[PDB]
């Protein structure tokens, strides 16, 4: 039985325009571990993406945290683009507010 | 098979090089070698807790290993020092780690480190025959054989009647005798006694034999004593049954 | 682990029941194991104990306290062959085995019809020592080391002949002494009065 | 102190395109020790166990955690031949154990296939519990050797006890600390709460005086920064006022938010 990624986008702290926050995207309950994540902007893939080590649950599914250092503006589109064995194509979520 | 080691004895000078053999067939991850030494717990000298990794033990200094393949962990000793004289075990176990497994050990091998080879002695052997006083008292007959004067202490003693080697009716000391306690590198003697009916004793047909092995110089040991070279023999001496 | 006790050496007779403590002062555990050592042979597994409790395997039974840091092997109806050290060891929070000094086991024979006497046995052509045997004396009799040096008194020896479920104590003595007599080999040795010195 | 758990994971793959095998160990949520098969190396995870744990320790367990892995790939072997099964598949140990408040104390240890439960040990009847007939084959050999059953039961009685002790007095700074959450209430009524460590909170939304549940909720997540967020919604009956309120506990702290 495989398990499809759960995937959530959030700033660290509540986002206001200026004021420099995190974007993160936390990738949970997925079975197997591979996995490849990137984090976008306007629709393109950002370089300065750093994330934790995969982690373990105890219902034997994994996560991961991807995070960038960011400053939301109105203009500005953030995504998160996952990709596992268990989706037909790459899925994406935006960055909600 | 088991755990398999070699050699069962070894002298070596000061200065020599060393390489001790182990093998297990039972298909055992875990591979230790050991010394045991007189008023201590066994010491552990490197362990491999599974192919393709080993690591140091508690007294790690003086010797290093391989582990060879799965089935085989042999132990170098670098330059042999007095201090590593000693026996030593290799052991096995299907996994450490696994918390109720035991070892399974190996023979042992004792390593005797002498600074020269010169006081490196083979046993004398002799056998003593039956008090006929006993023979009267008890109706039984004790033969006596006695191996003396040897160094150092690498020999196995064993009775041999119509020629055949026998161990009911016999005791050997389970430890050697100091000629002279008082010396650090004196000499050893050992006592057996083989015990028959007298009717046995009295059938001058039947043939007692005291055979003591002794480990000792190889062929590529120097010597430059003018006694004979003590090399690894056996020494011999017998008995008839009277009437 | 720091460090395991156990007694260096314990004596009891043949029938009897005999308890052998082991104390641990250890880093965490996980287990006491203990093994059997033969004189010359290697030692293996007797037994291994990591909860609270007796566990029973035949003549011989463990015994684990773990609050008290302390286990013992018993042992019932001793026989010659329980002769032997025990060796206690202990697995630690890391896995790895403190190992106890050992215990040497001794065991006195029941000796049925004790008969001590000092006999001396034949010459040798090949050789030059006389040679005294003090034998079938009782268990409770202790052979002393020699005082005089240039005569050799090994400790006494336990032998069982099965054909004939017999057992006995011997003591060999020899000398290349002129001077040397088997009616005085073993008078630095407290034994039987009843000792038979058959006339030389 | 709060309740808290030590638990040390175990991943074999089998045909890996990546690593054949990891183990890591937390304290919490927090990752405390790393090994896998690439790095075939020990080493910590928090500053807290690299100052506390002198080289030896991580010498050691490197060795054993090598022997691990071996032990691991060739277990994997045997479910495979029996479950018949081709391809790349999974094999996972759980142990570990937690430290109640009341001083009570778990202990757990489990293995799974392809993510899904195989093995399951009861300390208490000192019997394994198998989820189908593979399962069953190998609780049968376990079963068979009494003195492992026993082992593991002190192990996870006593040691792995002992063991998050120890832990929890090096990482006391992390593992022990309090920050309480921020609350506030959006709207569809959000109640969101942030900035907060440890990790375990309790929100609920209350309709006057009865828990309403038709509430949503959402996970606990990491901010990045070593504290979290989550929050809970409802919705508001859009005919009849009523008086919501948002319930939030954290470290024995009780907060409610009116509307």
């Amino acid at each position: 039985i495989q398990r499809t990624p759960k995937i959530q986008v959030y700033s660290r702290h509540p986002a206001e325009n200026g004021k420099s926050n995190f974007l993160n995207c936390y990738v949970s309950g997925f079975h197997p571990s591979d996995i490849e994540v990137d984090l976008l902007k306007n629709g393109e893939r950002i370089e300065k993406v750093e994330h934790s080590d995969l982690s373990f649950s105890k219902d034997w599914s994994f996560y991961l945290l991807y995070y960038t250092e960011f400053t939301p503006t109105e203009k500005d589109e953030y995504a998160c683009r996952v990709n596992h064995v268990t989706l037909s194509q790459p899925k994406i979520v935006k960055w909600d507010r | 098979a088991g755990v398999t080691q070699t050699p069962k004895f070894q002298v070596l000078k000061t200065g020599q090089s060393m390489t001790l053999q182990c093998a297990q067939d039972m298909n055992h991850n875990s591979m230790y070698w050991y010394r045991q030494d007189p008023g201590m717990g066994l010491r552990l000298i490197y362990y491999s807790a599974s192919e393709g990794t080993t690591d140091k033990g508690e007294v790690p200094n003086g010797y290093n290993v391989s582990r060879l393949n799965k089935r085989e962990f042999s132990l170098r000793l670098e330059s042999a020092a007095p201090s590593q004289t000693s026996v030593y075990f290799c052991a096995s176990s299907v996994w450490t780690g696994e918390g109720s497994g035991e070892l399974f050990f190996g023979e042992g091998s004792r390593l005797t480190v002498l600074e020269d080879l010169k006081n490196v002695f083979p046993p004398e052997v002799a056998v003593f025959e039956p008090s006929e006083a006993e023979i009267s008292h008890t109706q039984k007959a004790t033969l006596v054989c006695l191996a003396t004067g040897f160094y150092p202490d690498h020999v196995e003693l064993s009775w041999w009647v119509n020629g055949k080697e026998v161990h009911s009716g016999v005791c050997t000391d389970p430890q050697p005798l100091k000629e002279q306690p008082a010396l650090n590198d004196s000499r050893y003697a050992l006592s057996s006694r083989l015990r028959v009916s007298a009717t046995f004793w009295q059938n001058p047909r039947n043939h007692f034999r005291c055979q003591v092995q002794f480990y000792g110089l190889s062929e590529n040991d120097e010597w430059t004593q003018d006694r004979a070279k003590p090399v690894t023999q056996i020494v011999s001496a017998e008995a008839w049954g009277r009437a | 682990g720091q460090n395991i006790d156990q007694p260096t050496e314990m004596t009891a007779t043949e029938g009897a029941i005999v308890q052998i403590n082991c104390t641990y002062q250890t880093s965490g555990f996980n287990g006491l194991f203990w093994y059997q050592q033969h004189a010359g042979e290697a030692p293996t597994f007797l037994s291994y104990n990591v909860l609270d409790g007796l566990e029973e395997k035949g003549r011989f039974s463990s015994f684990l306290s773990r609050s008290k840091g302390y286990s013992y092997l018993l042992l019932k109806e001793l026989q010659m062959k329980d002769s032997a050290s025990y060796l206690c060891a202990v697995k630690d929070s890391n896995y790895q085995l403190i190992w106890g000094a050992g215990t040497k086991l001794i065991i006195k024979p029941d000796i049925q019809n004790p008969d001590p006497a000092v006999y001396q046995l034949r010459d040798s052509k090949s050789s030059d020592k006389s040679v005294c045997l003090f034998t079938d004396f009782d268990s409770q009799t202790n052979v002393s080391q020699s005082k005089d040096s240039d005569v050799y008194i090994t400790d006494k020896c336990v032998l069982d002949m099965r054909s004939m479920d017999f057992k006995s104590n011997s003591a060999v003595a020899w000398s290349n002494k002129s001077d040397f007599a088997c009616a005085n080999a073993f008078n630095n040795s407290i034994i039987p009065e009843d000792t038979f010195f058959p006339s030389p | 102190m709060r309740t808290h758990s030590l638990r040390y994971f175990r991943l074999g793959v089998s045909d890996p395109i990546v690593p054949e095998f990891i183990s890591v160990g937390y304290v919490d949520s927090h990752p405390i020790t790393t090994y896998d098969s690439v790095t075939r190396q020990k080493e910590p995870r928090a500053p807290w166990m690299a100052e506390n744990l002198a080289p030896d320790h991580w010498e050691r367990y490197t060795q054993l955690l090598r022997g691990w892995q071996q032990m691991f790939k060739v277990e994997l072997k045997r479910l495979q031949r029996h479950y018949n099964h081709s391809g790349s598949h999974t094999y996972q140990r759980m142990i570990g154990c937690e430290l109640l408040e009341d001083g009570s104390t778990t202990g757990f240890l489990q293995y799974a296939y392809d993510g899904q439960d195989f093995l399951i040990f009861n300390k208490d009847t000192l019997s394994w519990l198998a989820v189908d007939n593979v399962a069953h084959t190998i609780k049968q050999a376990w079963e068979a050797n009494q003195h492992e059953l026993l082992y593991q039961k002190n192990w996870l009685e006593e040691e792995c006890i002992a063991w998050l002790k120890r832990f929890l007095e090096y990482g006391k700074d992390t593992l022990q600390r309090t920050e309480p959450p921020l609350v506030r209430v959006n709207r569809a009524l959000f109640c969101k709460a942030h900035g907060f460590y440890p990790p375990e909170i309790y929100m609920t939304w209350m309709k006057n005086g009865e828990e309403i549940q038709e509430i949503d909720y959402g996970d606990i997540l990491p901010s990045g920064d070593g504290t979290y967020q989550a929050w809970a919604s409802i919705e508001l009956d859009p005919q009849s006022s009523n008086l919501y309120s948002c319930h939030v506990e954290h470290s024995g702290v009780h907060m409610v938010l009116q509307v």
